[PDB]
């Protein structure tokens, strides 16, 4: 037998925040706990809210790669590519893309993205029924608005075309 | 055929919900407590079958998806951890609901659980193994019951009775109490003859709770429905594994020897 | 035949309860004292058959339990061990009602016993071998009979009368008695004939309880029902061990000279 | 008509208090002691009626409470159990005052005991069966009497006299005593006549408590109040059960021969 963890395979276009949240919820860890295990401290707790004041470094991502067992390049593929500007707030979601695959796309957080290219829908910045801003992607235990308990996949037919 | 045998022994080894008279009268009692919104405390000796009855009750009144509002949940079934503080009780009562709270502090958590309880309009709070809670948490349970008008049903063994007798204000509101049944008397005959084919589901040897079988069972179970449950299931596993058609006297005497 | 022989010897080892005028009088008097909560003290010799009569009065009112309330046991029988203290006695009271105890002081045990006693609605408190418990517990049983109003029957040998005589309150409060008789007479012959018919359960060889057999049994048992049971069972088992279908004179002579 | 029989037997099963010169004398004695704050010790025989008369005294002048202030409970009546300790005495003393016990050590228990006693402004403390509680507690009852000035009164059998004899301080402080009488003679006849008038509450049968039944009662009860109660109630219930309207000589003779 060899040391192991509840590994999670990353999605396509998922966020670093959402992937780390899924990794934590499948390992019953905590942001401080994940950081301490990785060896980088509370920096992880920062990444879950997209505060990349000092962009996630190559070392700070290799240390994560050692723990979550995902290749460092595959890790960088959930951060915005070098030079692309993202908004850490508000957290934005497309209902149809969540119904297709239950994840949060880092591409939704780009400053330049307002339309889902494969759904032709104006992506959502707040819950379309109760105007409740979405939580951090790592905090999505499941696909529902916290205040109104409306499933994320449902919101697809409330969001405008 | 060994695949069919393994499926059968998988059914046996799995804990199955089985209808009794006691579970039905418990359900009637709990419906009365719902319509009254009055606190109660079902108590009974170990392995008498309180947990399964409460689970069947909460499955009977399953939560309904509400369209205008977040869904309403009729009953909340929680089994806390041994010597767990009120923070963990609040965590469990929120997590049973679809809601979820992190960070914060104890006062924040109690406020949040008050809000989620009033939002869902929860009728009863069946706490399983109520004596696992720390005595300070019982004050919080009283506060929840008094502020939300929610019927709290304290499920546990006589240790729960001693624990609630230890403190005054905790026992103050739980005047009513339901004592569970040992099932002694002629009821053993009905329960055994029903369990012969209701649960086991094998070609019966027409035991029909025969004198030898019934007396060997009363020498091992003493009315503990859980006892007879696992004894009969394990004995059926032994009989089927060795290639026997139906159970016999030897396997019953062996399992009774290993039990007593 | 060997299996039949084993069944016969096993049955002969097991003791039975034939209802005769002694137990009839005892439980008639017990019902009379129960209907008025009159605390009495039945007394008698040793190895005469008082406990079996008590046992019968205990099982005849087999408790009928409701669906969701504590069972109503009207008659409570306890046989405290040698030098039984108050904690032990209360433990036995609450254990008979199927209420497992919780660790605590003597006051906690007393309170739990009082609670389960009033809740169950007991009518009788039968304390056999009541010459075993300490006198510091007779105050407790006095309080039980006084405040809770439960008729207590102190059962034991004539040494119980000596034990209670040196005390003050227990002798005056418990004064009604029912001494067990010797049974010698024509009723003794009826007893032995009935024992031959039912208890022995042997094939009808027309033993008929002849005069010589009656004289031998009178010289052996000295009027004791227990002595009669032991001698009859020993004779039957010894006859069945040597292949003799019925019970002859040699086995009776052998058991009589073995005993005296 | 059967329901009338049920009402009559229920009334007979319950025990009523019959006024008499002895209880009046006890009332006057306790009034004098409470007005004097004198620690007395009432004594008497077995089945002489001390507990009933003490209950009459505690029931006569009930605590007249203030609307929002603690009740001015003037009299505290307890009968601590066998070998009662100081903590148990405090528990009973605080449970009488309708003040729920707070868990703690003996020091804080005693503190809260003193505080509640002073808050209620108790005048006289009456302790039934005071021959049981251990001598470690008589020091504390002496402390209560000395520092608060409450008339401490002890009930018990004549063994209580020796119990206080073996110790010095309680032997001295509890020096006022009132021996319970035997009440036999012409006063016994008056008691019997008034018992037949009020306690039996049966139709006027012109029995008028004849001399023969006076002799029978003297030979059976020997003048004890409790024995008179027991025998009269048993005779009444036996007469009513068999359909008889009045009491008969045979019934009284039967209940007499069953007691002596
Ligand atoms: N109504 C029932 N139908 C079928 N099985 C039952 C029932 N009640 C109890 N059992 C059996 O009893 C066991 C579990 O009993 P359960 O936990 O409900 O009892 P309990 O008296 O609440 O005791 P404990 O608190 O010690 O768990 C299992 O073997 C289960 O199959
Ligand atoms: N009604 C009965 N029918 C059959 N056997 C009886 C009956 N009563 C007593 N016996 C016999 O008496 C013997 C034991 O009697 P039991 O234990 O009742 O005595 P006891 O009077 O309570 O005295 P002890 O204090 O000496 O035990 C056994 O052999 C039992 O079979
Ligand atoms: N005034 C009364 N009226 C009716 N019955 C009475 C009265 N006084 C005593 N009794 C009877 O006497 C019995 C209770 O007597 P009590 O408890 O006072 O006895 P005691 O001699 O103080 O007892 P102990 O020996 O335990 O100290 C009951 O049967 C009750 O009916
Ligand atoms: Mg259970
Ligand atoms: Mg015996
Ligand atoms: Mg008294
Ligand atoms: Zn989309
Ligand atoms: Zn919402």
């Amino acid at each position: 037998v060899k040391p192991w963890l509840f590994l999670i395979k990353p999605y396509e276009g998922e966020s670093l925040s959402h992937f780390l949240g899924r990794f934590r919820r499948a390992n019953h860890l905590s942001a401080s706990g994940l950081g301490t295990l990785a060896g980088i401290g509370a920096i992880v707790a920062r990444w879950e809210r997209f505060h990349f004041n000092p962009r996630p470094s190559q070392q700070e991502l290799e240390a994560i790669a050692s723990v979550v067992e995902v290749d460092a390049q595959r890790l960088a593929q959930m951060l915005p590519p070098a030079g692309v500007g993202m908004q850490h707030e508000p957290i934005r979601l497309c209902g149809a893309c969540y119904a297709e695959s239950p994840c949060h796309r880092i591409e939704w957080q780009y400053k330049s993205v307002w339309k889902c290219d494969r759904h032709q829908l104006k992506i959502l910045a707040k819950c379309p029924n109760c105007q409740a801003p979405f939580k951090m992607p790592a905090l999505w235990e499941d696909g529902c608005c916290h205040r109104c308990r409306m499933p994320f996949a449902e919101m697809a037919k409330l969001q405008k075309v | 055929d060994d695949e069919w045998l393994q499926a059968e022994i998988a059914r046996l080894k799995g804990k199955s919900i089985v209808p009794l008279q006691q579970v039905k009268t418990l359900h009637d009692w709990l419906d009365g407590k719902r319509k009254a919104r009055k606190s109660c405390r079902v108590v009974g000796e170990s392995r008498t079958g309180k947990t399964v009855a409460c689970d069947a009750y909460r499955y009977r009144h399953k939560p309904q998806q509400e369209a205008g509002r977040p869904p309403t949940v009729p009953v909340v079934y929680i089994r806390p951890h041994q010597k767990c503080g009120p923070k963990d009780l609040f965590k469990k009562i929120t997590e049973y609901l679809k809601y979820r709270v992190t960070k914060g502090t104890v006062s924040d958590f109690r406020d949040r659980t008050i809000e989620v309880l009033k939002g869902c309009g929860v009728e009863m709070l069946i706490i399983d193994e109520a004596d696992r809670l720390k005595p300070e948490t019982f004050a919080d349970v009283r506060d929840i019951a008094e502020d939300l008008g929610i019927a709290v049903v304290l499920v546990g063994t006589d240790r729960l009775d001693a624990v609630i007798k230890r403190d005054e204000q905790v026992l103050e509101r739980f005047r009513a109490h339901l004592r569970f049944g040992k099932l002694s008397g002629e009821d053993f005959k009905n329960t055994v003859e029903m369990w012969e084919q209701m649960v086991l589901k094998l070609p019966v040897s027409s035991n029909l709770k025969s004198k030898e079988m019934l007396r060997i069972l009363t020498s091992a179970t003493e009315g503990y429905i859980g006892r007879l449950d696992e004894i009969l299931r394990e004995a059926a596993i032994r009989s089927l594994s060795r290639g026997l058609k139906k159970i016999d006297k030897a396997v019953l005497q062996e399992v009774a020897k290993e039990y007593k």
